[PDB]
């Protein structure tokens, strides 16, 4: 795997356990939203293996709080299984992917109804997909931008909309696989793939690209889309020691946090979330040293978008650093005889000495679940007349 | 290392002043190194200063 | 400013390793202790070593520490500590300075029993293990075979219970690269010194018998043009010569020592008779070139002659095919450099200059006239000139040597240094220049070491005679100056030299030591507190010590003869001063021949470890911190000096029919017999023994 | 000010904290008021009075015959404390504007009682401020390195093909692994090593075609997208169901070669 | 109070010393056919001390040793192996005739088969590391015939 460039949340994320007043005007949704990304950062790491200070080991009360949460988001769902900012509010598209983003998200924590999720799904399809300009929103009358983040408004608002409703239904669609929606990703997927390579904004581009590595991580347009955005990137150092993306110049402003920064923060994560996705660790790297240099972007989050995102880069980085552990015992055997060798591979010991493999056996070469990433290669030399 | 204390309220009308520092600083050996760097401002003519 | 101190220490210290720390203390009557410690930096928190050192009137004010920084204690993990606090406290005074440290103790020796294998064969190979003080190093070795492909091929670690590593036998793999394998060798826990050797991977049969080209020198240049004798020889590894056989040249106008069209010379390619095994031949590039090619003179071809040799034996089916890669094409064929020349004058004492001449593709040149020139510039700019001495080179050194009685006062020499090649002009004798710069000391207050130029190497246990005279406005005040003897990055030995009443001091007397053969340096110091201001004053000199061994194996057959008889049978006898371990190997003297001057496994071993000097030059310094600096040393003191001004570039400055057998290692307890029957093969089977102790290889 | 020093951004967000802190700490809204509606100012840890003219004394105490005027005028008071992250997640702070409270006609407090902050949060952990500077951006545009180690370059993938693990540079030995996009499949050697020379030792490896992806059109749909990906034998409908009429061949079908159709062109039909 | 302690430490000097350790470790443990070789009496709280084998041996683990605040010596696992091979490895009984507990580093064990029988194995062999052969004595077969 290389260099390991670690970074970590404070335990001062008591912050989000315990945040701000769960009040009207969705500040429950601010104050209980977080929650989620915090229980899966400390789910997918030692931080309930071990902490050695300042504990967050309750993990009983952390997951009773998760799911008093899930409750107060659940309670937001309007009767036809759109979200709605307010109980009686105008169902919201994007607020209905967001809540589908988080149940997605924490199904896989805490076990709930999927049939509420197909019924939504299906909904934010059905009533608003349109051809090019998918999942356009319903009149909310106002950008809540506490949740929201501000989007570019005069062009690329739908593509913003379309990626931001494509991520949410790609964490939710593997918990309630109805074949339109697949359907409904094929036809935002191509609409994303056509509409976004000419990208007006580097925000809208990132997080396009993001919502594409959900989908064909390996569709030529994906790639060239992918290919902007890593030369929209803004480094320092020879070989970059950080790495991130501005645009808009909102940035000459970043001694406190605000939505110049969070915009950028935003574009960053997602770009950071891309990488992951594409596995590129040596490009995420110096995005991790950047996205935990709080100064860089004026210390603190600001919203709740720059902030689940940055949790959710983390927690993948830390993920992805995880799966590359190589810890692989390959089973090298004939396939009419007996076992030929075993690599022990692992990180103190990578190399496999070259073996032998002179019978006329159907070479079988095999690994359990194992660890890491390994390669293997077999040479065959023959003399022709 | 240093170390500071606040005025509850300043002498004024010719009261009593505030003979004791207000600040006070400390000798120590730091568990950390400086990452501080050289100006090195490329064309730009570094003066001695 | 009349109490100061001077702690010395190695510019370094090596993990794992003791380092000597010495403190003198001047103008203090009472006795006092001073601690000397490492601590780590730079929280000072953990205190890896420390040292009590009682400084009283007996000791001279005088002592040292051995401290020791223990691997498992440095923390180790994802980051190396790259520095560590020196530090000194006594009831007068404390400081402590930011040492470097460097992972990197002792010597990995890579003996490989050939330098080329066929596929098919195993690679035995062995290491030999030493610590920073030339003992057993008792560390298990991480032995990596790379393929000249570059990819890792293999890795084994071994169990170092001796100080030699008999690795398993390494196995080619089934379909090697042909060519240069690399083997690097690491210590496998914290120490990450490196060994590395190479070993050619290769289709040959070995040559029956060593086709010699020994042209009379590298380079052609307006005598030889015209004319280029060159001599081929051939002898049996047998060592009988080739009595007759048929000799095929064949010439080429390389332009680099580069895979290349070779451009041959049908013009010149020429047959001889061996002639009782040689055969003098002579090359014209004029007929060859002009009648072939456009080049109509070297000025033309600044490049390289190849030359192909195929001997037949002519009475026989043998044939061996020799080369010289390329014979350098040279307008101008030399070039000067110094040897052992501080470039540092000591006013008032006779400075010795030695430029040795080197050739294109160098070898030395040994008899080439050289005269020096030179400027010298006395204080105030009072600018003034010598007049040019001449020296012909020293015909088996290279060197030609040069003294200069210089006034006291010259502040800076500039002096050149010019081949009076007969057969060039200047325009191609090439001429070189140099600055030579006086102590610098502030006070005046020199101190000089009367070296007399001895580079004649010293022989272990005779005493050491060094004039020192610490030339000063306050000798008055110098009761004493104490001298230091560094060996590798090891203060080995330190001590005091009083002032006698007449003002004379005492010689340096100490007897050379074994710890000291490789070579030494000398750095001889004194603070004078004139006034009221301290100065450090100090010198060194390189010191030339005889390669002696410590164990001094000698290994010899017990019968003698011209030769044996293949399957004699036949005894070694090893013979040594101490109980050793011994390695032995033999191998046919032909497996050399598969190649061009295949250097012996462990040649010159000792000027690898010359490579732990840590100072660098003969000697002396621009200033005392630089006289320190560049005798490896660092110091802490109060007398108005730092060296942390002192940052340098890297420094330069130059001073059955086997193929082989009797690979085995022996307890020789001072002495031991083998017994075995000499194989089949009619050959020169070169034996070498490597003994290994607490001495150190021999 | 702090503008073109090392770790100038660093010293400058320190020094605006410092600022407020320093203005939380020393203003002289904490000073008792100064008579005759003088300004109190507070040097260090002494409130001073500046006096205004006529009036005078050490501290304004005493008026000349003409400042008959006794309006009191309304200095701040200290800001509150920020007070707890409202609905919005907005903290403010007021001042009441009460010390003195302005009398007898004296003038109003001037600036604005109330202020309001965002609440942001610092969740990362904390190394300590690094070192960054007004200069710390570059594009692309910055220079290549001198690659003295000479490790190869990324190679040029075969068509259709993609570098796996991209890197900037590899390393002697490295394998790179080629792979092909969607419709694609790498047979052969998909791997180079990278050679001491730097050349790759190009693998025997090209990527075939098993794949058609769902045609670029020059309309919003005229088609039916039964799927991402039709295999090669299969077939598709560009298709008007409906008013429209078509201009252009309808069925189409994936050859592995290419598709029959224009990729540039379709059906055109009037939506 | 403050200055009580905080300037003596950075300022030792500046202060009435007190340089002598007050607080010793007893002696290091002992070792199995082992020593410390070292200055036997000063242990001072911190100081470091390491172990060495007799001859013979080698000192398998860390021979390093602390001097804790506690007064106990902080040592790592340490053991001293000798540089003698263990036996021969007698998967088929060998008939190794020069038997021993132990054998010499380039000590050669001389080997044979019971009569009538005839090992598949080389007849003489040199110990080359405290744990192995060389040849390698992994393995030798006895039964074959001559």
């Amino acid at each position: 795997v290389g260099e390991i460039l670690s970074a970590v949340l404070s335990q001062e994320g008591i912050n989000i356990l315990t945040h701000l007043p769960k009040g009207s005007a969705e500040a429950e949704l601010m104050s209980v939203v977080p929650v989620f990304y915090v229980f899966h950062y400390l789910e997918t790491g030692n931080h309930w293996n071990i902490f050695h200070s300042d504990p967050l080991i309750e993990k009983q009360k952390l997951k009773k709080k998760l799911k008093e949460g899930m409750l107060s988001i659940m309670s937001y769902r309007n009767a036809d299984y759109s979200y709605s900012v307010w109980k009686g509010g105008s169902a919201s598209t994007w607020l209905t992917a967001f809540a589908l983003r988080v149940l997605g998200q924490v199904n896989k924590y805490v076990e709930q109804n999927q049939n509420s999720i197909c019924n939504s799904l299906l909904w934010l399809v059905e009533n608003y997909q349109l051809d090019n300009g998918s999942f356009k929103e319903n009149s909310q009358y106002q950008p809540i931008k506490l949740q929201g983040t501000l989007p570019v408004e005069a062009r690329e608002n739908s593509l913003y909309l379309t990626a931001f409703t494509v991520i949410g239904i790609r964490k939710a669609f593997d918990i309630c696989p109805l074949v339109k929606i697949d359907t409904a990703l094929i036809k935002a997927d191509n609409f994303l793939l056509e509409n976004t390579l000419p990208a007006q904004s580097t925000f809208t581009l990132a997080i396009s690209a993001y919502a594409l590595s959900l989908g064909d991580k390996t569709h030529p347009q994906f790639r060239s889309i992918v290919s902007a955005l890593k030369r929209e990137a803004l480094v320092k150092g020879n070989p970059p020691i950080y790495r991130f993306w501005k645009d808009n110049l909102q940035h000459k402003d970043s001694s406190v946090p605000n939505t110049g920064t969070a915009r950028m923060v935003e574009t960053t994560a997602y770009a950071l979330l891309t990488s992951l996705n594409l596995k590129d660790i040596n490009y995420v790297n110096p995005v991790i040293k950047w996205l935990s240099e709080e100064q860089r972007y004026g210390g603190g989050f600001y919203s709740t978008q720059d902030t689940i995102n940055a949790i959710e880069g983390l927690t993948e980085y830390s993920l992805l650093v995880k799966q590359l552990r190589l810890s692989m015992d390959i089973d090298v055997s004939y396939k009419h005889k007996g076992a030929l060798h075993n690599y022990k591979m692992t990180d103190k010991n990578f190399l496999g000495r070259p073996v032998e493999v002179l019978l006329n056996d159907d070479l079988i070469v095999s690994t359990g679940f194992g660890s890491g990433l390994a390669t293997v290669h077999v040479t065959t030399v023959v003399h022709k007349t | 290392q240093s170390k500071v204390r606040s005025v509850l309220r300043p002498s004024q009308f010719g009261g009593q002043p505030c003979t004791a520092p207000l600040v006070a600083f400390q000798p120590c050996i730091p568990s950390k190194l400086c990452k501080i760097e050289e100006a090195d401002c490329k064309n730009k003519f570094r003066c001695d200063s | 400013q009349e109490q100061t101190y001077v702690i010395s220490a190695p510019k370094i210290f090596r993990v794992g390793a003791s380092e000597n720390i010495v403190i003198q203390v001047y103008g203090y009557t009472e006795a006092f202790d001073a601690t000397i410690s490492i601590k780590s930096y730079p929280d000072k928190k953990f205190s890896y070593s420390s040292g009590h050192v009682h400084l009283s009137s007996e000791n001279k004010f005088q002592n040292s520490a051995i401290l020791t920084i223990q691997p498992k204690q440095l923390p180790g993990g994802q980051n190396p500590v790259s520095y560590v606090y020196l530090e000194v406290v006594s009831k007068h005074f404390s400081k402590s300075k930011r040492m470097p440290i460097t992972y990197d103790n002792g010597f990995l020796f890579i003996h490989t029993d050939k330098p080329v294998y066929t596929p098919d064969q195993s690679v035995k190979v062995r290491v030999y293990s030493l610590n920073d003080d030339l003992k057993p190093a008792k560390r298990e070795t991480v032995l990596t075979f790379i393929d000249p492909e570059g990819s890792e091929v293999d890795m084994v670690e071994e169990i170092d219970h001796i100080g030699i590593i008999s690795f398993p036998d390494f196995k080619i793999p089934s379909n090697p690269r042909y060519g240069m394998w690399t083997i690097k060798a690491k210590y496998k826990e914290d120490f990450s010194t490196t060994g590395t050797a190479y070993f050619e991977v290769k289709e040959y049969v070995l040559p029956h018998f060593s086709v010699s080209i020994e042209p009379e020198y590298n380079f052609i240049g307006y005598k030889n043009f015209k004319n280029f004798e060159i001599t081929i020889k051939a002898r049996y590894f047998y060592n009988k010569v080739v009595t007759e056989a048929d000799v095929y040249i064949t010439f080429g106008i390389r332009e680099d020592l580069k895979d290349d069209q070779k451009e041959m010379m049908q013009t010149a390619m020429q047959n001889t008779m061996l002639i009782n095994g040689i055969a003098q031949v002579t090359f014209d590039s004029e007929t060859a070139v002009k009648e072939l090619s456009y080049y109509s003179l070297e000025d033309l071809n600044n490049k390289y002659l190849y030359i192909a040799v195929t001997v037949i034996e002519s009475t026989g089916g043998f044939s061996e095919e020799a080369e010289i890669p390329g014979i350098k094409y040279v307008l101008s064929p030399y070039k000067l450099n110094l040897v052992a020349t501080p470039l540092f004058l000591k006013p008032g004492i006779p400075y010795p200059i030695k430029v040795q001449v080197k050739d294109s593709l160098d070898q030395l040149v040994g008899g080439v006239p050289v005269t020096l020139n030179a400027q010298t510039i006395d204080v105030n700019q009072e600018t003034s000139d010598l007049d040019p001495s001449k020296s012909v080179t020293r015909v088996d050194d290279g060197v030609a040597s040069f003294v200069l009685n210089l006034p006291s006062g010259v502040t800076v020499l500039e002096f050149n240094v010019k081949t009076d090649a007969p057969d060039l002009p200047e325009e191609n004798q090439a001429r070189e220049g140099y600055r030579a710069i006086a102590y610098s000391s502030l006070s005046q207050s020199y101190l000089y070491i009367d070296w007399t130029d001895n580079h004649k190497a010293l022989l272990v246990g005779e005493h050491l005679n060094i004039i020192v005279t610490p030339k000063s406005p306050y000798i008055d005040k110098i009761t004493h100056y104490n001298y230091l003897i560094l060996s590798k990055g090891k203060i080995i030995h330190f001590g005091t030299r009083e002032k006698f009443s007449d003002a004379s001091y005492q010689s340096i007397n100490i007897p050379v030591t074994q710890n000291m053969v490789p070579s030494s340096r000398l750095l001889v110091y004194y603070i004078v507190t004139g006034e009221q201001t301290a100065e450090l004053v100090s010198d060194s000199v390189w010191l030339n010590i005889e390669e002696k061994c410590g164990n001094q194996l000698q290994v010899h057959l017990s019968p003698d003869a011209d030769a044996y008889s293949p399957g004699q049978t036949v005894s070694l006898n090893m013979a040594t001063g101490m109980d050793s371990w011994v390695a032995l190997a033999a191998v046919d003297s032909a497996v050399y021949g598969v190649q061009r001057g295949a250097k012996k496994p462990l040649e010159r071993v000792f000027q690898f470890l010359e490579k732990s000097d840590l100072g660098c030059g003969a000697g002396g310094g621009l200033n005392n911190a630089n006289v320190f600096h560049l005798a490896g040393l660092t110091f802490l003191t109060n007398a108005n000096a730092d060296d942390s001004q002192e940052n340098d570039e890297p420094c330069k400055e130059i001073l059955y029919f086997p193929e082989s057998w009797l690979w085995e290692v022996h307890l020789v307890p001072r002495r031991k017999q083998l017994q075995f029957a000499l194989p089949d093969s009619l050959t020169t089977w070169e034996i070498q023994g490597v003994g290994i102790s607490n001495t150190g290889i021999c | 000010l702090v503008r073109n020093i090392p770790c100038a951004v660093t010293k400058r967000n320190n020094l605006r904290k410092a600022l407020q802190e320093y203005a939380a700490k020393f203003d002289p809204c904490q000073c008792a008021p100064c008579p005759n509606n003088g300004r109190p100012t507070l040097s260090g840890t002494e409130c001073l009075c500046v006096c205004q003219s006529g009036t005078y004394g050490e501290n304004c105490e005493k008026q000349s015959p003409d400042y008959k005027s006794n309006a009191v005028d309304g200095q701040w008071g200290c800001w509150s404390s920020w007070s707890t992250c409202d609905a919005t997640y907005k903290r403010s702070r007021t001042r009441e504007c009460n010390n003195p409270a302005p009398q007898r006609g004296g003038k109003r407090c001037e600036g604005e009682k109330r202020q309001e902050e965002d609440c942001t949060f610092s969740i990362m952990e904390n190394n300590g401020q690094p070192c960054i500077n007004d200069d710390e951006e570059m594009k692309e545009v910055d220079l290549p390195e001198i690659e003295a180690d000479s490790g190869c370059p990324q190679p040029v993938p075969p068509e259709n093909g993609f570098i796996r693990n991209e890197k900037q540079l590899y390393l002697v030995g490295e394998d790179v692994e080629i792979s092909c996009l969607t419709g694609f499949e790498t047979v052969g050697y998909q791997y180079f090593r990278c050679l001491p020379d730097g050349t790759w030792r190009q693998g025997d490896v090209e990527c075939q075609r098993t794949e058609c992806i769902k045609p670029v059109v020059q309309e919003v749909l005229t088609i039916t997208p039964f799927q991402r990906l039709y295999r090669i034998g299969e077939s598709i409908e560009l298709t008007c169901p409906k008013g429209f009429v078509v201009a252009g061949p309808s069925r189409y079908t994936c050859q592995g070669n290419s598709w029959t159709p224009p990729i540039s062109n379709s059906l055109t039909c009037e939506k | 109070d403050e200055e009580l302690e905080h300037l003596r430490l950075l300022e030792p000097h500046c202060f009435p010393l007190s340089l002598v350790p007050t607080e010793f470790c007893p002696s290091p443990p002992a070792l199995k056919d082992g020593f410390v070789q070292d200055e036997g009496t000063m242990f001072p709280v911190g100081k470091n001390v390491v172990y060495t084998c007799n001859e013979g041996y080698s000192l398998i683990g860390n021979p390093v040793a602390r001097c804790g605040e506690d007064l106990r010596w902080l040592v790592g696992e340490m053991h001293c192996q000798k540089i003698a091979c263990v036996l021969p490895v007698l998967m088929d009984g060998i008939q190794s005739h020069p038997q021993k507990p132990f054998y010499t580093v380039g000590e050669k064990v001389t080997v044979s088969c019971s009569g009538g029988m005839s090992l598949e194995g080389p007849s003489a062999f040199l110990c080359g590391s405290s744990l192995k052969w060389s040849p390698e004595m992994k393995n030798a077969r006895c039964v074959q015939k001559e």
